[PDB]
């Protein structure tokens, strides 16, 4: 009875599309007060930053760090590099790069709302991945990077939180 | 309703007092039951003890068990009479002449009252003067 | 019936069937007819199979900690009442402790939800999640086995409050206890 596959004995949420990883889990309906295609934008978002910052975390903890290092910038953990790019002035230089992509992207989203057609999160740049593939493989690999996504998540923050909580090596 | 509890909980007393009188203790009961006194000194040490306290709870919850009836007689939804809890498993009053079920519950009803006052002496007596089979009070000597 | 057989001086309760899973007539404030602040009787029927899940559960896990010891990670935890020992590995792992209630938060709330919904809907039915559902067989089967749900877990809920009043005081293990009274 149209019920989610997620959760077998809840009525699927409307307001759902069809969508890739659309299993019908939304227990508490945050899809009837906001767009769906808002909601897909940030998950993506979110998800994209997390898979990114995982791999940089670890990455600095395990040793690969930027040869020609800045002041200081050794002997630093990745738990406490943020203080030191924030004076070295790295970490706002990526504010400053950040935001203005972020500016670019509101103005994206609000056309995707208003029906200029674009898909949540494309931005175009697929290095010819998706080129020539039908919807079947477009739609598997979006439906893959959702699941990582997802995943990611988890897993940025239970490091930050080990790392914190256990000063430590990579493997906490 | 309140005349035949009253007796009831009387007799029950009664019983009781004579019993734990006579030595009478729980089989496999422990110290805090054999070295109690007196009956007249029970109730202190064992509202000390706490088992007062569980009794008590037991007790509360038959009361509520068993009073919602007298609503429901109120609400005139039963026909039950007063006293009427249908216990009897022994069957002694099964298939009886009603007439003789009559005066088998005036019989209760006598001995009830009977223990009620009864139980008077079995208090007062006992407080002012000392207790035994008896529970007679020294009159010449004090009571209090 | 103008009787119950729980209770044979007072009338049946109206709400309550034999049909209803381990019913035995037993009301006496009719606390079944209550229809207010969002409680009702899908909801008391709810609420007595997931007290009755809980307790049982609880007294298992805590009978298993004194009688085959502490798992494996956990042996911070020494005391055989069960009550100290959960401080034991409060004070030595609070993370899996705290984690678990995370955990159960979001469990409880989508429950709600479809309890709510489900009441409403008439798509549930009190006690349903889909655990085992396939279980059962023939539906007699499953009223039976409801049944005993119910039989077990209205007596694991009086042993559940036992032991957690008792170890409270006593300060020594249940088992160890009963041995006591029976020593
Ligand atoms: C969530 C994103 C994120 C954030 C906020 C940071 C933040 C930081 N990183 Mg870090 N990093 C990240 C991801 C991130 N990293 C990833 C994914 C990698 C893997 C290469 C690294 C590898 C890395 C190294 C090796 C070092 C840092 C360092 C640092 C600190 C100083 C900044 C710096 O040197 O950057 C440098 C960041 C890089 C060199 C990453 C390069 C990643 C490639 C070149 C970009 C790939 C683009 C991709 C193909 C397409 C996307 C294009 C567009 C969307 C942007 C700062 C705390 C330094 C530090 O803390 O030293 C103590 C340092 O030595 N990072
Ligand atoms: C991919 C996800 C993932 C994985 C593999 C682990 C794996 C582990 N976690 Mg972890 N954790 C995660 C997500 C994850 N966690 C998330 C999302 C949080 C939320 C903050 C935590 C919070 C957490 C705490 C608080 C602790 C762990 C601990 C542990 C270790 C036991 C083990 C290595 C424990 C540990 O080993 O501490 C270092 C521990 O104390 N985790
Ligand atoms: C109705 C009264 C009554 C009767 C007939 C028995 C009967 C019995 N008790 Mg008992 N007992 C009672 C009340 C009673 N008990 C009360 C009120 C207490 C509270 C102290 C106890 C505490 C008690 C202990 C601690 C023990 C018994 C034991 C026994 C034995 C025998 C079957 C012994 C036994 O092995 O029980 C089977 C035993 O060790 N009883
Ligand atoms: C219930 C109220 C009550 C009270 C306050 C007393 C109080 C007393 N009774 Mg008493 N008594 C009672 C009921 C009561 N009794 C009952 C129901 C009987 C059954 C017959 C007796 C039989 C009785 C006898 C036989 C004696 C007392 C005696 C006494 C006094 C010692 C004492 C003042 C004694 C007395 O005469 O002292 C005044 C005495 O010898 N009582
Ligand atoms: C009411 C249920 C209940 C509760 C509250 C507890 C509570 C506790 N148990 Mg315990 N236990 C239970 C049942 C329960 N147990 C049962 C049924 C068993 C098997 C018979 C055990 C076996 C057991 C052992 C062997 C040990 C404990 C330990 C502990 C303590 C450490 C906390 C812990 O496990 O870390 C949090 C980690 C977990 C809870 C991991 C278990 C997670 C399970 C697999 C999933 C939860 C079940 C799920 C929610 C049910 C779904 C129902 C619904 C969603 C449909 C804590 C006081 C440890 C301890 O310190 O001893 C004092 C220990 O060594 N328990
Ligand atoms: C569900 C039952 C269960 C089972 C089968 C195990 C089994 C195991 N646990 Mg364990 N554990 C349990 C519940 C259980 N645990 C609970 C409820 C907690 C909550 C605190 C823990 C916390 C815990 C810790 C903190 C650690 C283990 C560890 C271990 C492993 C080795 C233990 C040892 O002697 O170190 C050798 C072993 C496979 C140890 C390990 O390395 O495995 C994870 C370890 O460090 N456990
Ligand atoms: C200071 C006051 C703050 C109040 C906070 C309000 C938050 C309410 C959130 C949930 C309210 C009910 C939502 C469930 C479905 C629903 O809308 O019921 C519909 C409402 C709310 O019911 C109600 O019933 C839900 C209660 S209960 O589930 O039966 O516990 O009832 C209409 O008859
Ligand atoms: C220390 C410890 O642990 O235990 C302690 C516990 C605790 C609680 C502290 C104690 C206590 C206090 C207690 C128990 C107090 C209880 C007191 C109680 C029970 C008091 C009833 C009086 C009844 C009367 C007066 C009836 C008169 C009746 C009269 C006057 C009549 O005319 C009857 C009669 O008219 C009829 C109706 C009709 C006529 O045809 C016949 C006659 C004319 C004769 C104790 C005792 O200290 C023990
Ligand atoms: C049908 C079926 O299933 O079977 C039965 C089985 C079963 C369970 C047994 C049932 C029962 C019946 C029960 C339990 C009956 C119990 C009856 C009981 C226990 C009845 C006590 C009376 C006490 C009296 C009269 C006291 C007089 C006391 C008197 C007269 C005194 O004055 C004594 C005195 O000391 C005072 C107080 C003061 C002193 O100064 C003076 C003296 C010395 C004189 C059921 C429920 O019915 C069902
Ligand atoms: C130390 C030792 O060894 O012994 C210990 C044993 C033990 C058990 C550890 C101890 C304890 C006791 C405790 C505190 C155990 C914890 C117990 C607790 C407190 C369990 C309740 C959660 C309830 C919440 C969050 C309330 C509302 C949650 C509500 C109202 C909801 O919103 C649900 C909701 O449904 C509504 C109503 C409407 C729906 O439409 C929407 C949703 C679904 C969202 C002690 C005292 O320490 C002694
Ligand atoms: C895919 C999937 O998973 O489907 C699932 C579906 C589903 C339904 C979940 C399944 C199930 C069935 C399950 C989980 C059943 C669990 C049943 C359970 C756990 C049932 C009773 C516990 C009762 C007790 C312990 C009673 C009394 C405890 C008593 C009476 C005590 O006296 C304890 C005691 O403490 C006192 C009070 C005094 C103390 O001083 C001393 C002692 C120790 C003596 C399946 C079929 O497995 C698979």
């Amino acid at each position: 009875a149209e019920k989610s596959a997620s959760l077998p004995f809840l009525e699927a949420p409307p307001n759902l599309d069809g969508g890739v990883g659309d299993l019908g889990f939304d227990p508490f309906r945050f899809s009837d007060f906001v767009p769906i295609d808002f909601l897909r934008e940030a998950e993506l978002k979110h998800g994209r930053i997390c898979m990114m910052a995982w791999l940089g975390f670890v990455a600095v903890d395990m040793g690969f760090r930027v040869y020609p290092a800045a002041e200081g910038f050794e002997s630093l953990t990745s738990i406490t590099a943020h203080d030191a790019a924030v004076e070295q002035g790295g970490m706002s230089q990526m504010l400053l790069w950040f935001s203005l992509l972020e500016v670019f992207d509101t103005i994206a989203v609000q056309q995707m709302l208003e029906g200029s057609g674009r898909a949540p999160g494309d931005f175009g740049l697929d290095g010819g991945f998706l080129k020539g593939k039908s919807q079947a493989e477009i739609d598997t690999m979006k439906l893959k990077e959702i699941v990582h996504c997802r995943l990611a998540m988890f897993a940025f923050s239970g490091v930050v939180t080990q790392a914190v909580l256990t000063q430590g090596p990579f493997p906490y | 309703e309140a005349e035949l509890k009253h007796g009831r909980i009387a007799m029950m007393a009664f019983a009781g007092w004579l019993a734990t009188d006579f030595g009478v203790r729980f089989p496999g009961a422990g110290e805090p039951y054999t070295s109690v006194p007196n009956a007249f000194s029970a109730h202190n040490i064992m509202v000390d003890s706490g088992a007062m306290w569980v009794m008590l709870s037991l007790i509360g919850f038959i009361e509520i068990s068993t009073a919602a009836v007298l609503v429901e007689v109120s609400k005139g939804e039963n026909d039950r009479e007063a006293g009427d809890f249908c216990f009897d498993p022994l069957g002694f009053c099964k298939g009886k002449s009603a007439d003789a079920i009559n005066t088998m519950k005036l019989k209760e009803l006598q001995n009830g009252r009977a223990a009620m006052m009864a139980f008077g002496g079995l208090a007062t007596q006992t407080a002012l003067g000392g207790v035994d089979f008896p529970y007679l009070v020294p009159y010449p000597n004090v009571a209090d | 019936a103008e009787r119950s057989p729980s209770l044979p001086f007072m009338n049946k309760p109206a709400l309550l069937d034999p049909s209803m899973p381990g019913y035995k007539g037993f009301d006496p404030l009719g606390l079944s007819n209550i229809d207010d602040v969002g409680i009702d009787l899908y909801w008391l029927r709810e609420a007595e199979i997931k007290h009755a899940r809980v307790a049982m559960l609880a007294v298992a896990g805590a009978v298993w900690v004194e009688a085959f010891g502490p798992a494996p990670g956990c042996e911070a935890a020494t005391a055989k009442n069960q009550m100290d020992a959960f401080w034991q590995i409060w004070n030595s792992h609070p993370q899996y402790i705290a984690a678990s209630l995370v955990f159960i938060m979001i469990a409880e709330a989508v429950s709600g939800i479809s309890t709510t919904t489900g009441r409403e809907s008439g798509e549930r039915e009190p006690g349903f999640f889909g655990f085992g559902s396939n279980f059962p067989k023939t539906d007699a089967d499953m009223k039976k086995m409801q049944d005993k749900e119910l039989e077990n877990g209205r007596l694991a809920m009086w042993a559940a409050m036992g032991l957690i009043f008792q170890g409270s005081a006593n300060h020594m293990g249940g088992l160890e206890a009963l041995g006591a009274t029976f020593n």
